[PDB]
């Protein structure tokens, strides 16, 4: 077996119906081998290349791309569906690179894998189409994950009171958020998403959690107190622990929380003297002037003995930050998406070992 | 490594294929 798959051109629409349009992300076969639909489609591309059949390669690629776009339009509100197709679009792109026969993409190949390179067609124009599509599919995933998290954020990060996580004497909780992040991470891993892509997804969703949290704090009257600063610092420390548990500290995710971290620190720091003001100006390098001024204006005294922050103290901070080219924006842009990349991730999977389970309904294709 | 044929897309075909939302 050479690691190719043959099909009759008459069956191309049934191929993509069964492998893409109607394929269930929870099926046993594709969970035993993550990326299986991408490997099978690539093995089909190999045989059309072997035949030197331009029109068959063109038809298969168009049918494949159109079918992935159709699934994501119809069911693209579903996290598992979007994760699954993002993962498989990426793996299909990696296969087209790894088996292109271009020297730069072959550095991690076995001898046998090099024997599986395409021999008749340069598919660089389709690789570029797939890369461009992957950017948009990732944006779709980010918005689906945001919509799921959004109702939990303020309740769990701000409204739910704890004492270092424990109910105090004195709806969604911090634990709700962490369990939901757990679910997102589990599903991406089950789908074989690239580790470098999972890192980006996690950085983006930490950015969203921090930005929704800080904007909500800036827009209400009751979240700027010593007590709430303590709570926010605890909650962020558990988000950092989640990263450590997942071995994701190098994702950049913790750094995206710096504006919320600094706002919470402003709730704790001394707020009286000119040295206190200088310290705030050096500390708050991830908050705009308007954000610093808002938190200090909102700050609630810890008891009846404490005065509100004085207006002259706030003015001192405003005056000493004038040199900033500071954006007068009060709110973080919670819709920002960090530009995503898909670094080449070759696979050790040996194509000649791939079996086609009966459960996919692909009996009409043949191993070559 | 053989010389391979680059499969060329037209610009309208490329635009349609690479637009996620056209479907």
């Amino acid at each position: 077996f050479q690691g190719m798959l043959e099909y009759k051109r008459e069956d191309e629409q049934k191929l993509v119906k069964n492998l893409i349009l109607e394929l269930k992300p929870r099926g046993v076969a594709v969970n035993l081998i993550p990326g299986l639909p991408a490997y099978i489609l690539f093995m089909c591309v190999r045989h059309a290349d072997y035949l030197n059949d331009d029109q068959k390669v063109r038809s298969l690629l168009t049918s494949t791309i159109n079918s992935i776009k159709k699934v994501l339009k119809k069911r693209g509100d579903d996290f598992e569906t979007v994760s699954f197709w993002l993962s498989n679009t990426c793996r299909f792109l990696h296969c087209l690179k790894q088996y292109s026969g271009e020297e730069g993409f072959m550095k991690h190949n076995t001898s046998r894998q090099n024997e599986h390179c395409l021999t008749n067609f340069d598919l660089a124009e389709y690789r570029q189409v797939l890369s461009d599509l992957a950017i948009q599919i990732y944006q779709q995933l980010v918005r689906v994950l945001e919509n799921i998290l959004q109702p939990m954020i303020v309740s769990g990060m701000l409204e739910h009171e704890t004492i270092q996580g424990v109910s105090g004497v004195k709806t969604y909780t911090l634990d709700s958020i962490l369990r939901q992040l757990n679910s997102f991470h589990s599903v991406m891993c089950q789908h074989g998403m690239d580790p470098e892509l999972i890192k980006q997804v996690v950085k983006q969703m930490f950015y969203i959690v921090g930005a929704i949290t800080l904007n909500n704090l800036l827009l209400r009257k009751d979240m700027c107190s010593w007590s709430k600063g303590m709570q926010i610092r605890y909650n962020v420390s558990q988000l950092e622990e989640w990263l450590r548990d997942k071995n994701l500290m190098n994702s950049g995710a913790k750094e995206t929380l710096e504006p919320l971290i600094q706002a919470a620190q402003l709730l704790q720091v001394k707020k009286k003297t000119d040295d206190d003001a200088e310290a705030i100006c050096s500390m708050c390098n991830a908050l705009t002037t308007a954000q610093i001024v808002k938190v200090l204006n909102l700050y609630t005294p810890v008891n009846e003995f404490e005065e509100r922050v004085s207006v002259s103290f706030i003015r001192t901070i405003q005056m000493r930050l004038r040199d900033r080219k500071d954006s007068p924006q009060l709110l973080m842009d919670a819709k920002h998406i960090f530009p995503v990349t898909f670094p080449f991730n070759p696979s050790s999977l040996a194509l000649e070992t791939i079996q086609i389970p009966a459960s996919l309904g692909l009996g009409f294709i043949a191993r070559v | 490594q053989p010389t391979r044929r680059q499969i060329r897309l037209s610009s309208p075909e490329r635009q349609r294929l690479s637009s996620l939302n056209l479907t």
